[PDB]
């Protein structure tokens, strides 16, 4: 199983806009961001108390050097990609994930993938040590970096040294963040509209992500005539979610959402209280 | 060093 | 031509921070996903006019390359008021509006 995962996630695009930088990277602690470089703000910056309190200057300026490295290399990239797809002037995208997770037996998994565009250019996995390029464009890439050795002994040096280890300190210096429980505030809401009484079970506040969230009528789960809402992020780290039935409104009292998650030591059980 | 720079295409 | 073009269309949820207690202060966010290219006209609205203070958090995206974004404002719920999200992308033929659905 996957413990803890550490991942960045690069935005470069060639023409900035309202709330688009140039570029934007974001760090990421087991799916919660920790980390920011902006190169409107030209500065890597702390997103939780703990990285602020446990990281030492050397810590902000090296990275800050790292992202406007970045800036420099997906603007290259962007004119580089841009001449060979043959494209005119605008909006293009480079896109970045990479990062490692550490698992249950002590293994490290890690890859780093890149979009163009919205699609699949190119992609390293530890595993096989090689690019997987997307179409004849990327395989351009690909060639020179597997005819050079350097580009492949760089990234699995970082994805199966660096990285982890980086990882280990993140989760030593937020144990008190990531390891916290906040069970959903849970209420049901209902509505009569056209004769349907549609009712919600909406569940708020809770971390970590992980919930179950089900309405039942009698002893089944009625996930059949069930619509679940994402798990979606607030604005304080915590996340949302619901799930929605349509009811007869001379039945409401036979529907009822169970809903579990880590941080409830018991299962609870919601009915509409009008 | 936790980021790094991506590689050139 | 825009039928044919849903797949990188938004998928859009409004929700609060916390169940709404009438005249007690709260956050109403607007989740916005599925997205691409990543320019987007995102408006928070209060019987249909700008709220003050909205704050728009930084791109991210998924496992397809769809950019997402979390938009998010303090708001003070009432029953009597209604909570829009419109948003406007160039995937969409026209701006949808989006209701908060009022949980009290």
């Amino acid at each position: 199983m996957v413990l803890h995962s550490l991942h960045y996630l690069d935005v470069a695009v060639s023409e900035p806009s309202p709330g688009i930088p140039q570029f934007v990277a974001m760090g990421f602690v087991d799916g919660i961001p920790f980390t920011r470089y902006d190169s409107e703000r030209g500065r890597m910056e702390p997103l939780t108390e703990w990285i602020k309190d446990s990281a030492d200057p050397e810590y902000w300026d090296s990275q800050t050097q790292i992202g406007v490295g970045s800036q420099h290399v997906y603007a290259r990239s962007l004119e580089t990609l841009r001449e060979r797809y043959n494209q005119s002037g605008g909006l293009h995208t480079v896109l970045r994930v990479y990062g490692c997770e550490l698992l249950s037996d002590g293994s490290v998994r890690g890859s780093e993938r890149f979009g163009y565009d919205g699609r699949d250019f190119i992609s390293f996995d530890l595993e096989s040590g090689r690019f997987m390029a997307a179409d004849s464009a990327a395989e351009i890439t690909r060639r020179r970096w597997e005819h050079e050795g350097i580009v492949a002994e760089r990234q699995t040096n970082y994805l199966k040294h660096e990285c982890p280890e980086w990882l280990q300190k993140y989760v030593g210096y937020g144990q008190k963040e990531l390891e916290r429980k906040e069970p959903p505030d849970v209420h049901v809401s209902g509505k009569e509209e056209h004769g349907t009484l549609i009712l919600s079970c909406h569940a708020y506040g809770f971390y970590p992500k992980t919930i179950a969230v089900n309405w039942m009528k009698g002893d089944e789960i009625w996930d059949q005539e069930t619509e679940w809402g994402g798990v979606v992020p607030n604005s304080d780290g915590t996340f949302h979610t619901w799930a929605r039935i349509e009811a007869l409104p001379e039945e409401r009292e036979q529907y009822r959402c169970r809903v579990e998650h880590p941080g409830m030591p018991e299962p609870g059980i919601f009915a509409w209280e009008p | 060093m936790t980021m790094i720079t991506p590689p050139t295409f | 031509y825009f039928q044919s073009m849903a797949g990188e269309a938004p998928k859009v949820e409004v929700y609060a921070r916390s169940r709404a207690e009438e005249g007690k202060e709260n956050i109403l966010h607007c989740f916005i996903t599925g997205f691409h290219p990543p320019k987007i006209d995102v408006e928070l609205l209060k019987n249909g006019e700008p709220m003050p203070g909205v704050t728009y958090g930084d791109l991210s995206f998924n496992d397809k390359w769809q950019f997402q974004r979390l938009v998010y404002v303090p708001f003070i719920p009432t029953r009597e008021d209604i909570f829009t999200c419109r948003v406007a992308h160039s995937t969409m033929p026209e701006p949808r509006s989006y209701r908060w659905e009022p949980d009290f």
